[PDB]
RNA sequence: UUUUUGGUAAGCAGAACUGGCGAUGCGGGAUGAACCGGAAGCCGGGUUACGGUGCCAAACUGCGCGCUAACCUAGAUCCCACAAAGGGUGUUGGUCGAUUAAGACAGCAGC
RNA sequence: GGCUUGUGGCAGCCAAGCGUUCAUAGCGACGUUGCUUUUUGAUCCUUCGAUGUCGGCUCUUCCUAUCAUUGUGAAGCAGAAUUCACCAAGUGUUGGAUUGUUCACCCACCAAUAGGGAACGUGAGCUGGGUUUAGACCGUCGUGAGACAGGUUAGUUUUACC
């Protein structure tokens, strides 16, 4: 089995990220990170396969207003992956989900990278293409 | 109040050999030899004949309260070279079964399963203490030497190796406890 | 289950004692004053709680 | 110091009698205007006051009895630089009462 | 800063009662003994031929009356969680909205988001939002000049080479 290991933070709070579900939601603003200790003045941050704390800036009004978790699945910071090739997507991305990491939607739009695909099994239903 | 004179005695057996010098007491028997060091204590040990005479001069009540202290200390490394000393163990569990494993001459033992925990437990016995799963009584150990010290001592550091924690002792009664302290 | 004879061994080591009740400090049965110097040997003691 | 008012109190404020400091060094209190001793020309000798005599540091590790053992930094000298109620089967003295060779107490034994 | 500690904060003793039963697991009424100088007062001993007067930022060190972490005792401790107490200051104690704030309050994360000292640490280290010069406005007060531990806006932050 084994744990993820660590890749570069891209996403720090105050960051928006594109939503890639099909819940209403266009965008996500994060606000917290999970697992963060953190430091004095230090932001925390988010990678993908991180869940985040966000509220929908831009959407159904439903899912305005509110806090709500998510898992980031694209980030354009490149990441080195084990093998020594660093990797980067296009775009931020993330989609809804809650508490126990289930998908608040049903589809997927683009891909997602290939370490939240591990680490959140309902995320990688869904998914198109895992890269 | 210090009395002039405190003084204690006991009758040292006919098959035993008993040499003190300088409150070092030295006993030898059939079982082996045992020696312990008293220097510690400001009494006069004699022998006369056989007997073992000691005395306190001016001694406050702490002091003459070493006398027979000594006398109980002598006295058991006689027994211990002439009968020995035997302690039993019983292991005592509600679910899960506790597994010992007797090694390196009956020198060593290893309690497994205590609890269900996966953790091995290590126990040496001490210098002439063996160790010996008996067979006529269920889950049950037996420790046998000449030093009663020894022996007991090798018996708690069983006893303290199996301490249930973060539990409810009153309820969670698991562990290895001494059940007779008797002599071969 | 643990049969009668062993759990009453077992309870001469963890249920019959004397607790301090400056101290809490674990007593023998037949105590009659705490061993311990931080409570100055308080005489004030009471029987370790059963199970109901 | 003592008497004494206001104030929870104050190295706070205000009075009474005397002394002291201020105006004054000197010996002691490690150090200190007021505490203890004592007041002074420049010197030699002798002896003391308060305070001291293990080293710092001049003078005993002097001659005697007991108490204390501090695994809390035991304790160590007027003013003075702090400690309380309440506790200890720590140890040492004392006071009152009860029991005991007709056999107590502990344990052991079947009252 | 110093004396003091009423007030503020922290702790103990007695045991009426609470705790289904049960004074003392956990609490402690009526009383009573203390500690602390991270509150505010009291005083006016030092400084008025001047010790730069709020807070934040930055940075180090120290305390323990321990929030989390290590090892344990107690429980009205089955488990899980929680509570009381002991040794313990080694390590850590965060990101934000509003406010000049200290304080506070909420959102979120976290093993935990404990409390304090160092001239109420720290302005020839910064910053200058506030307070606390001169311009100006309002309200109330005053016949008036003007006043306001009321509100408002603009207002030079010097020097090290000893
Ligand atoms: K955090
Ligand atoms: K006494
Ligand atoms: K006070
Ligand atoms: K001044
Ligand atoms: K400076
Ligand atoms: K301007
Ligand atoms: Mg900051
Ligand atoms: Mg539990
Ligand atoms: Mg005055
Ligand atoms: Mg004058
Ligand atoms: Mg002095
Ligand atoms: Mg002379
Ligand atoms: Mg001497
Ligand atoms: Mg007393
Ligand atoms: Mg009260
Ligand atoms: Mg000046
Ligand atoms: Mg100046
Ligand atoms: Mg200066
Ligand atoms: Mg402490
Ligand atoms: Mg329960
Ligand atoms: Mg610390
Ligand atoms: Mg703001
Ligand atoms: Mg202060
Ligand atoms: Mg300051
Ligand atoms: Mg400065
Ligand atoms: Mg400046
Ligand atoms: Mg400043
Ligand atoms: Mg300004
Ligand atoms: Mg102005
Ligand atoms: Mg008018
Ligand atoms: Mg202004
Ligand atoms: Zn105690």
């Amino acid at each position: 089995a084994g744990n993820k290991f660590r890749m570069s933070l891209g996403l720090p709070v105050a960051a928006t990220v594109n939503c890639a579900d099909n819940t209403g939601a266009k965008n996500l603003y994060i606000i917290s990170v999970k697992g963060i200790k953190g430091r004095l003045n230090r932001l925390p941050s988010a990678c993908v396969g991180d869940m985040v704390m966000a509220t929908v800036k831009k959407g159904k009004p439903d899912l305005r207003k509110k806090v709500m978790p998510a898992v980031i699945v694209r980030q354009r910071k490149p990441w080195r992956r084990k093998d020594g090739v660093f990797m980067y997507f296009e775009d931020n991305a993330g989609v809804i989900v809650n508490p126990k990491g289930e998908m608040k939607g049903s589809a997927i739009t683009g891909p997602i990278g290939k370490e939240c695909a591990d680490l959140w099994p309902r995320i990688a239903s869904a998914a198109n293409a895992i890269v | 109040m210090k009395t002039i004179l405190s003084s204690e005695t006991m009758d040292i057996p006919d098959g035993i050999t008993i040499k003190v010098k300088a409150k070092q007491i030295e006993v030898e028997g059939p079982r082996g030899k045992l020696t312990r060091n008293f220097k510690h204590l400001n009494l006069d040990f004699q022998l006369i004949k056989k007997k073992l005479k000691i005395d306190a001069w001016f001694g406050s009540r702490k002091t003459t309260a070493a006398i027979r202290t000594a006398l109980s200390h002598v006295e058991n490394l006689i027994t211990g070279v002439t009968k020995g000393y035997r302690y039993k163990m019983r292991f005592v569990y509600a679910h899960f079964p506790i597994n010992a494993s007797i090694s390196g001459g009956n020198k060593s033992i290893e309690i497994r399963n205590f609890l269900g925990e996966k953790k091995v437990r290590k126990v040496d016995m001490l210098d002439g203490v063996t160790v010996v799963r008996s067979e006529k009584v269920k889950d049950e150990l037996v420790l046998d030497g000449n030093d009663i010290e020894l022996v007991s001592r090798s018996a708690a550091l069983i006893n303290q190796k199996c301490h249930v924690k973060n539990k409810d002792i009153r309820k969670f009664l698991d562990g290895i406890y001494v059940s007779e302290k008797g002599r071969i | 289950i643990i049969e009668p004879s062993l759990m009453a061994l077992a309870r001469k080591y963890n249920q019959e004692k004397m607790i301090c009740r400056k101290c809490y400090a674990r007593l023998h049965p037949r105590a009659v004053n705490c061993r311990k110097r931080k409570c100055g040997h308080s005489n004030q003691l009471r029987p370790k709680k059963k199970i109901k």
